[PDB]
RNA sequence: CGGUAAGGUGAUAUGAACCGUUAUAAC
RNA sequence: AAAGAACCCCGGCGAGGGGAGUGAAAA
RNA sequence: ACAGGUUAAUAUUCCUGUA
RNA sequence: CGUGAUGACGAGGCACUACGGUGCUGAAGCAA
């Protein structure tokens, strides 16, 4: 298995994903 | 050296059974279509999700460029 | 002693021993496939608007779409896996995973150096003038996106791996392979079209429809492989009386042919796409130790004799190159393969459990089946080859399928193909799996 | 050669593959 | 009329049995 | 038609060497 | 008795291995 001494349920990872785009899909687009 | 030799015997000892495995229907009337169908039928639906998503997007970003 | 303080540093994700239903796996995937997609649309926030066309050659293999928030894409993880099978290949660091460490270390370790090579690569992406506005500032800022989204990718894999169907990576490129075709023919600057219109206009183009062409035939080419198949078998044995039937008879058969050299030939493409990205970015970067780009691409050097012809149509003006890149993919393919036994594959040793079992055996009745549990030697002979074979065999079909040269790459459009295939499977074995819970081995 | 006909390839006998539905299925 | 008892449990992936359903009835 | 050799199971029968 | 046979086999070693076992090599090889 693995050794990573922290665990990460999906559903995170998919929810901080949303994070990126919305960040940076209105980061750049929608200017001003 | 040997090792040369028993590789190449190898890959001929190979060609020669795929001459034995072919009557059948070479393979069948059925059987090879059935790949390209299922490989096709699957490519499609990635392919077209990605259409649906990606062209939109490209519409507003081009009219909002 | 190891990594391990970091590398247990490093998150991974919740395995649920739960019921996870095919519905569940598939409505999970989808949903990965999605957020991929989707980053797909999104540029990268950068005033400089301009961006120096793109490199036609990393794309594919990489799954990514430069420019976008996954602009270096699966590039990171497979570099990564390409130096572990490197050193934990020419014995380099000689390991037998067997144990859960060594199989358990060579992973968390490649894992790991995957995020390593997620910022390299993003560096070296800009360093190599991938943009064009090297503000140091804005520089930095688009670095820090790019191997953030690839990051994502590795998670995101993680997820499809434990909460869905197939696998990331070979969905991954499956589906930016299909887009890419999907949108080149059809979408707005659709290439149908522009062939369709080229018509209307009266000036038939024959440089329009001509890509769309070289998928077809490029499909039906790399498609021809996965049709033979043996057929098979077989086993026997009755005596039923278990408390239950038990009439017994015996599997059958058979699976098809090809697939075993594609993480393998993945590999070998994607050694290439570190090459000229490499000697690029270490081009207009310092000293032409690979070779002369200019122009974009490079025009001389080891960069120019391992760069693929493909793109719309094969170029004959350079035989030369044509050999020596074939022949240079060949072996790439065959050590990546031997790199892979050293370590894993279709292996004789697993198929031997599952092969001796078909039928019976049990004390109610007499059912025959005794195979077997003692002729597995059988396999490994006749074995060997199935996967390969291969560097110039899976590498060669690949090569020559770049050659004519197709829409999405002429190699991606293979990889696709297999793991399609495989990923049909995938939804059988499961679509089964799905009623008698426990066979989850045959 | 005649009758007959949506059903058939005798039984334990399922399955598999097929033959027929209008005048060379089968009986 | 096979609807000849899916599925769950003890038991040696037994024997046998207890539930659960089929059935007008498993008296 | 002999001596070696060989199969999980055949043998002056199969392989070898020599008749 | 020659030859068959500078061939084979051959104690034992160098190898893998599932632990049924398997490869490379190889001394003496005569007389009463």
């Amino acid at each position: 298995e693995t050794f990573s001494k922290i665990r990460v349920k999906p559903e995170h990872v998919i929810g901080v994903t949303v994070a990126f785009v919305i960040i940076e899909a209105i980061l750049t687009y929608g200017r001003f | 050296t040997k090792g040369k030799a028993t590789v190449a015997f190898a890959r001929e000892a190979r060609t020669e059974v795929r001459k034995v495995i072919w009557p059948t229907r070479k393979p069948t009337k059925d059987e090879y279509l059935a790949v390209a169908k299922v490989t096709a039928l699957g490519i499609s639906l990635l392919g077209i999700i990605g259409y649906i998503i990606h062209v939109p997007a490209t519409y507003i970003k081009g009219i909002l460029k | 002693k190891k990594l391990i303080p970091i590398l247990e540093k490093i998150p991974e994700v919740e395995l649920p021993v739960k019921e996870i239903t095919f519905k569940e796996k598939l409505k999970w995937t989808g949903i990965v496939l999605v957020l991929y997609f989707i980053m797909g649309c999104i540029d990268v926030y950068t005033a400089g608007a301009q961006i120096p066309a793109i490199f036609e050659f990393w794309q594919t293999i990489t799954a990514s779409r430069i420019g976008t928030l996954i602009t270096l894409g699966i590039g990171p993880i497979v570099t990564a896996g390409i130096i572990m099978q490197l050193l934990v290949g020419s014995g380099i660091i000689q390991m037998d995973l067997s144990i859960p460490e060594n199989r358990a270390l060579f992973q968390g370790c490649q894992k790991l150096l995957s995020i390593i090579m997620c910022f390299v690569e993003a560096v070296l992406f800009v360093g190599a003038g991938a943009f064009g506005i090297l503000t140091p500032l804005l520089a930095f800022l688009v670095i820090i996106q790019i191997a953030f989204g690839s990051i994502i990718l590795i998670y995101l894999d993680e997820i499809v791996s434990k909460y869905g169907i197939g696998s990331g990576i070979g969905l991954f490129i499956a589906a930016g392979v299909s887009q890419t075709i999907f949108v080149g023919a059809l979408g707005p600057e659709g290439y149908l079209w522009k062939f369709l219109n080229s018509l209307i206009q009266g000036v038939p183009n024959i440089e329009y429809i001509a890509p769309i062409i070289g998928t077809i035939i490029v499909f039906l080419m790399v498609v021809y492989a996965e049709c033979m198949r043996r057929r098979i078998v077989v086993n026997y044995a009755k005596r039923q009386q278990g408390r239950r039937v038990y009439a017994a008879q015996s599997t059958h058969l058979p699976l098809k042919v090809v697939y075993v050299s594609n993480i393998p030939v993945i590999l070998a493409a994607a050694l290439f796409a570190n090459i000229q990205l490499w000697g690029l970015a270490l081009y207009r970067m310092g000293i032409p130790i690979l070779g002369h780009y200019e122009g974009g691409r490079a025009v001389d050097g080891i960069a120019y004799y391992l760069s693929t012809p493909y793109g719309l149509s094969s170029v004959i003006s350079d035989p030369i190159h044509a050999i020596v890149y074939m022949i240079a993919m060949i072996i790439t393919c065959v050590m990546f393969g031997i790199f892979w036994v050293e370590t894993t594959g279709l292996d004789p040793k697993s198929m031997a459990k599952r092969i001796k079992k078909s039928g019976a055996f049990v004390p109610g009745i007499r059912p025959g089946e005794q195979t077997a549990k003692y002729i597995e030697h059988r396999l490994k002979r006749y074995i060997p080859p199935l996967t390969v074979m291969s560097s110039a065999f899976v590498g060669f079909l690949a090569t020559i399928a770049n050659f004519i040269g197709a829409l999405g790459g002429g190699t991606g459009v293979l990889l696709t193909v297999s793991i399609v295939y495989r990923m049909y499977e995938q939804l059988l074995r499961e679509k089964v799996s799905e009623l008698h819970p426990a066979i989850a081995k045959l």
